[PDB]
């Protein structure tokens, strides 16, 4: 991050963006035999799961596009949003990097108990890696 | 990086290659974890008006959500980090870069996003 | 009661019987009265410009209102307070609120209630 | 805590909505032998009454209504609505998160004194300090 | 704990001998204002149900009987057994001790998995802190 | 009530509730902890009259019906105390009385009823 | 607390003062079904019991009065005087606020035996240890 | 309550009143918090492998199924603890027991009901 | 003055008669030297910037008109203040607000005044 | 500082004698320009009026005599009777040592509440401050 | 200053408003020994001079109308504006705060000693003197 | 008082013009208000709480009715005093007599007043 | 991660993905490091007749089939390990399990090969 | 000019002479360089991170892109400086400006420019 | 510092401001034996010259205008107005002053070498390490 500085970043947001630019759950990753992973978490109390399939360059290693799906809780959608502009234009050691943290306290309230609706990163955190042991990497993973 | 090369002495023939930036000085750091947690947390009237500057520490400081202060162990070992939402969590680098030792994990630029959406939520 | 999620208990189970909440953990008790404030005092443009949040010191800033700063006392005991108007308090943890040992108060709200009264006047 | 967010939220004030949802005075309680307090309070000499009587239900332990009565000062009004937002929709917990000098330097100008002009931080700790007696819990009243 | 002393203690327990001293959940209590708690949890991933009703003496504050019902999970029975065995002869506080890390993390095994096939305490906690609310005192609850 | 001072508040015909007793908390219950020292004894035709004040440590002189010795305890938790006939203990307020904190017999109203006890026995 | 003040509290004995206004084992109470403590103990050396049931206000937690009762030891009449004394006119936070050990050396000449002459504190730790129970509040009694 | 009362009850006056607990008011809590840990603790052909007694520490062992395991907070505050499950939790004595900051949970009986859950499976 | 009351300053006989006003008197001086110091620090596009209490320390930031930041006085005595255009300044209450001890000027409001004499010009 | 010497300074209040020197609420003062004030209280529901006027030489800056009135409470006549012991025989600066907590701990009993006979300080203070802005000297004032 | 909040102070100062809403060249005072002061400050060469005329309650001792004029230059106008707010509503101690170096360095912009456009200052501080020894009151003056 | 010749003066030519009362500082404060407040003492059935000067620090017996313990505050001030109603002050001397630096009022004499309104109610 | 959920990972769409073996630090180390140091210990005629850790220390304590003793090195490093067939290796944790920065080893699963190869010869 | 006259040299007759004053040198100006930025701070909608003073000492730095942390030099010396893009180096007055001892540059003015070019991209 | 006081005026581009001051590539200047220095740099990455030449009084120090030509990327044009800001007006103190690291990052993301863009500071550092030494004074470069 890099102060540009835009001063009118806050009256809009990313995630509406992001969502627009793929039609319809749509991205772009290289084809070899070490392939990307597949993601996905279910919260029996979100009643739903949350889909985040990463698709990712296999010669840079960057994450190109990685797409979600929320349904049920509509306090959900923003969570996983924000685990996709993160980690695009991102490499695998800034992908790896992502902390459940970030989400855990955006719904807060008082987060005594951790919210379903936080749980957004952990369709990414099956995805990312289970990516390493696809893509044959694991010990970030471990 | 240990080159000190971010070359114009280049046609930019080596950019085009995989390359991933990594923090030399050791004061070069401090300008990629608060260039980017700080950037949207001070004065508008949207949310989040300021930002306090301390010694022995230096965080976000955003009052939406807490916080997250960064300790100092007893010399034997340097840096820790505690949270009330992930426990005592124990600091150091690996790559020039913030790496908890929970599990490797960074969190140079993960606050940023906390930030801005304490504007969506 | 501590665990690591909300959901996988009472899915309609009983509903016509509400409980009390929770209050993990200790410091975390300190972080709601911070998340409070943020849309009780700013994103707006009129009033209050500021409540200052500081690394290891808690303060509350409104400017004729009076500030709080919560201090600790020599160590033997943890928290100390002293109001600009209602003289000294002190504040022990109970189950994990920070509970004043004069009314039996708790300073999760009393810092929050002047702040959005300053918008007011 | 509390967040809704939303640029347009102190615009308004919380408290002559709040005051104006509620018709008239009136509140949900159960009947038991423990039963809800009454905090009747007066100053003939700044000439302002009131009476913020809590009504609690008693098998949850959660203050589900307690409204103000103002009269005598007018900008005590606005100093009564403090006791019946935060106590209102939520626990015992919140009964007692209040001080007399959370509502009695704003007009001030700190001086020496304060002012009698509002008292209905003692209104209600007239009425929770009966429901500390009438509710059987002395342990926090004194 | 309490030195009775098993030292012919192998792989035994009393708990079942607790549970039915009076048949599933009934048990004695004494009538007035504090009615004592029921309690239920519900699985809808592991699909345990957990009935834990208290009853109460209310005039020595000293639990008689508590039971338990286990539906579902096979691996709830322990747990429930457990918490219901320690609290009978005892006081509220005594029943107020316990953690639902007691049950959770003595099932299986590291502290990745965790499961919802132990939510016995979850139970017993909404019949001993539903009864505090009944029982018209909230400073042991909070 | 924090501030302490409520004047003009309840002139005994709009009360018929509960008043609440003085929390200062630091010291309002040292005005408690002794109570008849200034108000009873001392000069008088009964025993015990001596008083002696250090800079924290007070406590009314009976060796006979034992005295309590006010002592403070090493950092980590304030007030240290010794009872000759249950050992020693370890003090807190709680409101503003000074109490164990793992009971609700306090040593403030102890002194108040043994000085006059000393008249009899 | 109102004093005076002047030393004629000391001149006449106030044990005897105390028993003169309401005697003997009679007070006044609210009736209501969490009922008033009943204060007993027994010691079968001198055979004797000595009675301090309280008779408290329900509605202010305020102990209206608490009338004593010594057979036996011609010692233990003083004894008792003084724990009624205290807690009258006072709160329940003030009538848990002494000690068996407050009173179980004041015939103390250091000796070999304390007697069953000093038992009166526990008479009314029978009562406070019974009301506080049925009062539905046993937060400080354990 | 401090009575320190060895017994002169039973006479069937106050054998029908109801006697809950008396307090320690350092000991008890210690005991029984290590009586099913000195009564299952080992030398059984089955039941718990050990648990290991410390001086000035004081612990539960158990294989796999985790402990909470007692430790001090710095000086300001007593008591810390860490366990596999339920995260950092710290504890203040001020319901006549040992408070936990996490919900007012008390560890001395919990430990006593793992020591024979690990018996279980 | 010790007056120490709510209200009874207003039955309107006393009211038409002086009396001490700003004198409660320990945290006065941080509540009429932060009067409008910091109200001007931002919710504006135009005013001033930045002028906020740190940790304690209380600032006066104006773009190059002037500096105050409060200081220490040499051992024997403490708080100092400083001046470019008059060197030396000697600070301490002396019987109410803040009172020099190098002569009898107070910086109670000089703080305030400055902070909207850079907004003149 | 003060001798007699006998202990009987304690046997028979000052208060009656001071008022008996030289009743009221006539006093001495010279005749120019600058001139004594006039202090009053107020509160109907009290009914409390004292009317403390200092008659103030000004040939020795010296209160001769400061004499007042209790109107309401029974309780205010001691209390105004301090305020002219202490403030008579100095000057003004050594007239305003007072404190209201000097007569405000001694009707204590002590309250979360002040007393409106917890006033004679301000009574005084509303005519030493009347003498410091018509003595046109108001470096004593503030 | 006090709270309302204002961050409208953008190019207002609402200082220049109240010396046009009271009158100059006279104020309010009363007609005895003590008297108001008069206050001259002046530069030849610049042709800078300043009158700041202090017009004070003799009664009070409250400044409420405090003139001022300005000459010569037109950046010195602003500043006799700081010395017709602050000093108002006020005694004397608390309207003998401000310094020379208060208004001096914020006219201007360079190091060290500035100009001599301002002279606001000490055209009141010839006036609070002239009533410190016109007023009687030797000591505020040194 | 720097003349020091009380006694050689007020033989009828001074003694109708008003003389201040001597000061030394110290030695004056200790003659007089210790042994005012000592006058008061034991000796009489009206009862008293005693003088103290634990220290060399003036520690008057205030048991029953407030707290006026009186202790210097650490280096680089005099006198630190506690009120229980108005609230902490630093005394300092300005004439020979204490007086505070936050209120501008003494306590030369008023102590003597609240020994014997201790008594008279 | 950093995670701070173990619920609601695991209902079988997440469970049938791998879900990792995390290490995790100060909720990982204490019972699963000394998992095998005190199971085969006792509770059992058979097995090997001890293990045993240290106060405030985790050592290894096979008769004479080696040992490891947990072991510190002068600040500029916290912990430090020693085996008796190489010399003296350090240990520190980075990824919450403690890993030898001599040559990459972790002692987690170590001292529970050797105890049960113990047990075989 | 070096005793402080700026006065009486600027009617226009040396005032149009070169002349050359900025000099701080210390003691004793700041609003050249602390609250120089304080101005292109936060209360105007482009985005800044920090200019807030510490604990009483000038750390000046920019979070975004220009750390150069102010300090002292170790005893023997005075003044140390960081930075992001070439390390730390000593630093040390020459005329009231704080002045690279490399070969001389001063960041007096430097930081003025990069506030308002960290916006401008 | 710098005191207008406007915050708005960094809102909008001050390098617009500045060019349209003087057009075009003309400065003011003295000569004599002392004369203007001359400094060029390359950066063949983006195939031009950026030149910054000092224009600068020789009578009184003051560079008057500096004077630059930029082409190629639009950035590298804003890279060399921050170093014609703050110089002109200004001594030869204040063109040692300027550092080659303020330009240097203020792009990025902080790096550790220069881009093309960046170079501007270089051509300023070769127009006063070439007028320090024909000015006759080399002490300033060292």
């Amino acid at each position: 991050g890099s102060h540009m500085s835009s001063i009118t970043k806050r009256l809009y947001h990313p995630k509406v963006i992001e969502h627009y630019t793929h039609p319809r759950n749509v991205g772009s990753l290289d084809k070899k035999l070490p392939n990307v992973g597949t993601g996905l978490v279910g919260a029996p109390a979100c009643g739903d799961v949350m889909r985040l399939q990463i698709k990712v360059n296999d010669s840079t290693g960057v994450i190109e596009d990685v797409k979600f799906k929320t349904f049920g809780c509509g306090s959900a959608i923003a969570s996983s949003s924000y685990m996709t502009e993160l980690v695009q234009g991102m490499t695998l050691d800034d992908a790896a990097k992502i902390k459940n943290t970030e989400i855990a306290k955006e719904l807060s309230l008082p987060p005594v108990k951790l919210h379903c609706s936080m749980l957004a990163e952990d369709a990414i955190k099956a995805a990312i890696k289970d990516y390493k042991s696809k893509r044959n990497t694991p010990t970030m993973l471990s | 990086v240990e080159s000190s090369t971010d070359g114009q002495v280049v046609p930019q023939e080596v950019l085009n290659l995989p390359l991933e930036k990594a923090h030399e000085e050791a004061d070069d750091y401090l300008d990629h974890l608060l260039d980017s947690l700080e950037e949207l947390s001070e004065a508008h009237p949207d949310c989040i008006p300021d930002v306090e500057l301390s010694h022995g520490v230096m965080t976000l400081e955003i009052p939406a959500f807490g916080t997250y202060v960064i300790n100092k162990q007893p010399p034997n070992k340097q840096i820790w980090l505690a949270s009330p939402l992930s426990g005592p969590n124990r600091f150091d680098l690996l790559n020039g870069e913030w790496v908890s030792l929970r599990n490797g994990t960074k969190l140079t630029d993960i606050l940023t996003e906390e930030v801005e959406k304490a504007i969506s939520k």
